[PDB]
């Protein structure tokens, strides 16, 4: 109401396994999954709004060696202060040049905002592909 | 301050890049902006991948990335940095 996305809510669901190739999965299909190590970080936390829960995913990503291990130096300083990091410049559309949370189900269509069991890591190439 | 290439000293274009790759911004707009900018002023075909995802050996330390972008500027006939 004015956006279902500014509502409060608590993050829940497991996410999957991912490997090194992570981000590359992003540029794919329906995007990548939300990896289950954010995941059991984040799950049971309450976010004030979904931009918020971004900035957590993007900080805990950062202090994440997996996940972090290539990033180059100046994308992990982006994600150490919870930017979304930069895709590389083929999956860039015009003024969306980083990594989108996309939802599944959409939210117009009753998916669950904090669910990331239906949250989706996408380059703005795929993420407008998958559209 | 900003409009082509040639009004940055390579001091200050090396100040900006620095800036970009600390993220030493107060948003992530501001950041973007940044990195659109950057983008503008060397006119490489490698857009932001000079900074986030730089070629096998090339060093993308800030001083790294302005010798790459005044080695390609100079060889490809384009101006180079102020004075
Ligand atoms: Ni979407």
């Amino acid at each position: 109401m004015e956006s279902k996305r500014n509502k409060p809510g608590k993050a829940t669901g497991k996410g999957k396994p991912v490997g090194d190739k992570w981000l590359d999965d992003a540029g794919k299909d329906s995007g990548a999954p939300i990896p289950d190590r954010i995941a059991d970080k984040l799950r049971d936390k309450e976010f004030k709004s979904f931009d918020d829960f971004r900035k957590a995913v993007w900080e805990e990503v950062s202090k994440d060696p997996e996940l972090s291990k290539n990033l180059n130096p100046s994308n992990k300083s982006s994600v150490s202060k919870g930017y979304s990091p930069f895709t590389p410049k083929n999956q860039q559309v015009g003024g969306r040049k980083v990594y989108e949370l996309h939802h599944d189900k959409p939210i117009s269509q009753g998916g669950e905002v904090y669910d990331m069991d239906n949250i989706r890591v996408t380059t703005p190439k795929r993420h407008i592909d998958i559209h | 301050l900003k409009a082509s290439i040639s009004d940055y000293t390579e001091a200050e274009f090396l100040q900006l890049v620095t800036t970009i790759c600390n993220a030493d911004t107060s948003s992530e707009e501001e950041l973007v902006k940044l990195v659109t900018h950057f983008e503008e002023m060397t006119e490489h075909p490698s857009g932001s991948d000079l900074i986030y995802y730089p070629k096998e050996g090339d060093d993308d330390s800030p001083s790294g990335i302005v010798n790459t972008v005044q080695q390609w500027r100079a060889a490809n006939g384009k101006s180079g940095f102020k004075q």
